RNA sequence: UAAGUCAGACGCAAAGCUACAAGGUUUCGCGUCAAAAGGAAAAAAGUCCGCCAGCGAGGCUAAGGUACAUAAA
RNA sequence: CCAAAGGCAAAGCAAACGGCAGCUGUAACUCUAACGGCUCUAAGGUAGCAAAAUUCCAUGGCAUUUAAAUGAUGUCCCGCAUGAAUGGU
RNA sequence: CCUAUGCAGCUUUAGGGCAGGUUAUUAUUCAAUAAACUACCUUUUUUCUGGGACGGACGCUCUUAUUAAAGAAACAAGAGUGAGCAAUGGUUUUUACUAAUUAUAAAAAAGAAAAGCUUAACUGCAAUACAAACAAUUAAAGCAGGGGCAUUGUCGGCAAUAAUGCAUUGAAGAAAUA
RNA sequence: CGUUCUUCAACCAACGGAAUAAAGCUACGCUAGGGAUAACAGGCUUAUUCGCUCACAGAGUUUUAUCGACGAGCGCGGUUGGCACCUCGAUGUUGGAUCACCGCUUCCUGUAGCUGCAAACGGUUAUAAGGGUUAGACUGUUCGUCUGAUAAUGCGGUACGUGAUCUGAGUUCAA
RNA sequence: UAAUGCGAUAAUACGCAUGACGGUUCAUUUUUGCCGUGUGUGGUCACGGUAAAACUUAAGAAUCGUCCA
């Protein structure tokens, strides 16, 4: 399990800390979410938390 | 994950036996009254009244559960009701009963399980 | 060596016939025992809160796999089960504060008093800062 | 009272630990001592009766007593 | 015996500071093991001495000494935990 | 002997420093810097405990005795845990099924499995209560926005009871100033 | 350069976590305190130890002469323990020398029964505390082993009697 | 609750069929014991509880068997 990050496409710089398992999963995660800045929920994808 | 009961004023109920199918709707005032029993009909009803017509095979047949739901139509009608709740349990899963249930939706009653 | 869990106060809150407000806790329970009645909720736990102003109430019922079920309910002040009750319920509720407030004494104040304004976000008040605190209507367009 | 206190003790009644021991130890219910003079049991912190503002050569009682020591059959 | 961890030095130094094993089979009756097999380490304690100013079992076994010996002397000995310039006899 | 806001001397491969000598590098015709060796300076080396040392222990859940309200201690007793799941979450339909967990008489209009579509494991707030020295911890009707499955019900993660860490300091995304 | 919002990380597991980090010796020791807390003695307790009664199984083999058990109860305060009640502005340690008072669960000197008691020498039970209870080798010893005699060489309590009467061999300061 | 219930094609048009005997499963608080609290020289005391545990005789109901005395 790891703490990964996952980044609006929108390029509003808004962000969710999820939870992810990388060996049962081995790509990128990718869903549907609210983002406050647009104001509609849009697509995010994965990304390092670091 | 039992849900909270909740009080209705106009509840649908349904008695399934090995040889009739019975249909009720009753009145509450209150959980702690007996409701008055407004409508009353089975298929015993509906074969005594086709066969007179048309000739049924028995009383638990697709004929006679079409009849009784129009049956319970017009009464509601009548009295000026249109939407009622349905009681759960063992006898609703019938499959006499669930074809009785669709045909009332399709003639117009609003029916309720939530 | 030692030690011992912190413990967890199970059981009821009401006996028969006492008042209850809307969001008061009934029963705290592990398991299912009790299962939620009239004018009740259940939480995540299985914690029983009233959602109505009213009277507690018990009872037992026997089901069809002849397993016994026992209900909490919340009668209403009158026995009045018509739609209507909601309204009167809501302005018990607001009299019920104003009965408190005065028996407390003015003294025990309810509400903050800052020498700032606390800023407003979708329409509601909110408790968050912003980057820059300015006096409301003091400035011009341009 | 933004004060003092955070070393407690035993009796009757229960449970854990000890050996259904300790004037042992750990919790719990009531009482007394601590902070409580006076009376009864020999002396008597914790048992029984009972709570002292002061004086008096008046009277009735409690626990306990009523052939001598020692007040009363 | 200079391996490991340090110090020093000309990549070497122990009379510098320090270390110096275990299991198992075997000779006429018996016993013992001269003699074999295996594991590991930088190296596996050699001579000498030894119930000690060093010995837990302990007042060890034997001899001398006394009428009587937890004493003294001698002697037997892998010695819990002796040992060669912190020197051995 | 034990207990301290304890003191002192001594030791070292306990922490930090360079301020004498040696050594290394560099520069001017007795100098400057230092993770080295010697010398010197300064600082640290818990508590609980049937006395102290030795051993053991310190967070968070379930269960046993002190009966059938709650609560309740001992270096009393018997067992778990410092996670997992992209579905094992959300929601509809069907039925020859009604289990399992560390432990446990949960649950039938409920669950498990099978089939389909999905991301509410959201954004901004919240009456009233449980508990509680305080800090924090627990449950939650309801309002607005954008969504999922149904077609007017439910969804603010997981049957429930454990899977955790204040402030400070540091770092990242975005926005507002100067 | 500073502020807010959305978030995460390290040591905090001694897990309310902070003086950034961080081990020992003292018998050469020193000061401030406690019988709130140990070592010797007293006290409480009696598991253990010891004694008696019931039990009469089993050995002896007619005898409960003598020996003796499973198990249960009661008593003692002398053995090994438990507790922490008195004393830390101090209750001098072990053994012996010297001089003692008391109990009886009797080693000798007494009295009365039984006996697997012919006599002698014994065994066992009840009762009895006036007198007596040895000199030496080894060992700091208590104890223990041994030698020559003796009617016999008993046990226990008394701050495990006794250092303002003596001893200092052991233990327990500085080499 | 005969518009019942059960069934071996189990579906319900057809089969068994509501009585009678037998065996199983579920009132003077039945009245004694026992337990809890208060008081207590350790019981010649008081009240309550047992729909928590032992304990009586019935009457009825639900299946089941049955050519029926
Ligand atoms: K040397
Ligand atoms: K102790
Ligand atoms: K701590
Ligand atoms: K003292
Ligand atoms: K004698
Ligand atoms: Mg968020
Ligand atoms: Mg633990
Ligand atoms: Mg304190
Ligand atoms: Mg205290
Ligand atoms: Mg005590
Ligand atoms: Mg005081
Ligand atoms: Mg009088
Ligand atoms: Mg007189
Ligand atoms: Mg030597
Ligand atoms: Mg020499
Ligand atoms: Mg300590
Ligand atoms: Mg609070
Ligand atoms: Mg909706
Ligand atoms: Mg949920
Ligand atoms: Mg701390
Ligand atoms: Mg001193
Ligand atoms: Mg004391
Ligand atoms: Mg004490
Ligand atoms: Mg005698
Ligand atoms: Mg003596
Ligand atoms: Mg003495
Ligand atoms: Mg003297
Ligand atoms: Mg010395």
């Amino acid at each position: 399990r790891l703490l990964v990050k996952m980044v609006s496409l929108a390029k509003t710089g808004y962000f969710y800390v999820t939870t992810k398992n990388p060996r049962n999963t081995p790509w990128k995660l990718k869903l549907m979410k609210f983002d406050p800045v647009v104001g509609r929920h849009v697509l995010f994808e994965e990304s390092k938390l670091k | 994950p039992l849900k909270p009961l909740v009080f209705r004023p106009l509840k649908l109920f349904f008695w399934a036996t090995n040889r009739h199918v019975h249909a009720k709707v009753v009145r509450f005032s209150s959980p702690f009254n007996e409701g008055v029993p407004v409508v009353d009909i089975s298929t015993f009803d509906a074969f005594n009244k086709l066969k007179g017509s048309a000739p049924v095979v028995a009383p638990r047949s697709l004929e006679c559960y079409k009849e009784v739901a129009k049956m319970v139509k017009e009464e509601t009608a009548r009295q000026n009701i249109n939407e009622v709740t349905l009681h759960l349990n063992s006898h609703a899963s019938d499959r006499g009963v669930r074809e009785v249930v669709r045909e009332l939706k399709n003639l117009g009653l609003l029916v309720k399980k939530v | 060596q030692g030690g011992k869990s912190h413990a967890k106060n199970w059981g009821p809150k009401f006996g028969d016939g006492e008042i209850v407000f809307p969001g008061m806790i009934i029963m705290r329970q592990k398991q299912g025992i009790y299962s939620p009645g009239y004018n009740v909720g259940r939480g995540r736990d299985y914690t029983i809160f009233a959602k109505t102003v009213g009277y507690v109430e018990y009872s037992k019922l026997k089901t069809e796999r002849g397993k016994t079920r026992r209900y909490i309910h919340v009668v209403p002040i009158n026995d009045d089960w018509s739609p209507e009750y909601q309204k009167l319920a809501d302005e018990l509720v607001v009299r019920r504060a104003e009965v408190k407030r005065q028996i407390l004494g003015h003294h025990v104040h309810t509400e903050p008093a800052f020498h700032f304004s606390l800023p407003q976000r979708n329409g509601n008040m909110s408790w968050l800062l912003n980057s820059v605190h300015k006096f409301p209507g003091t400035t011009t367009l341009a």
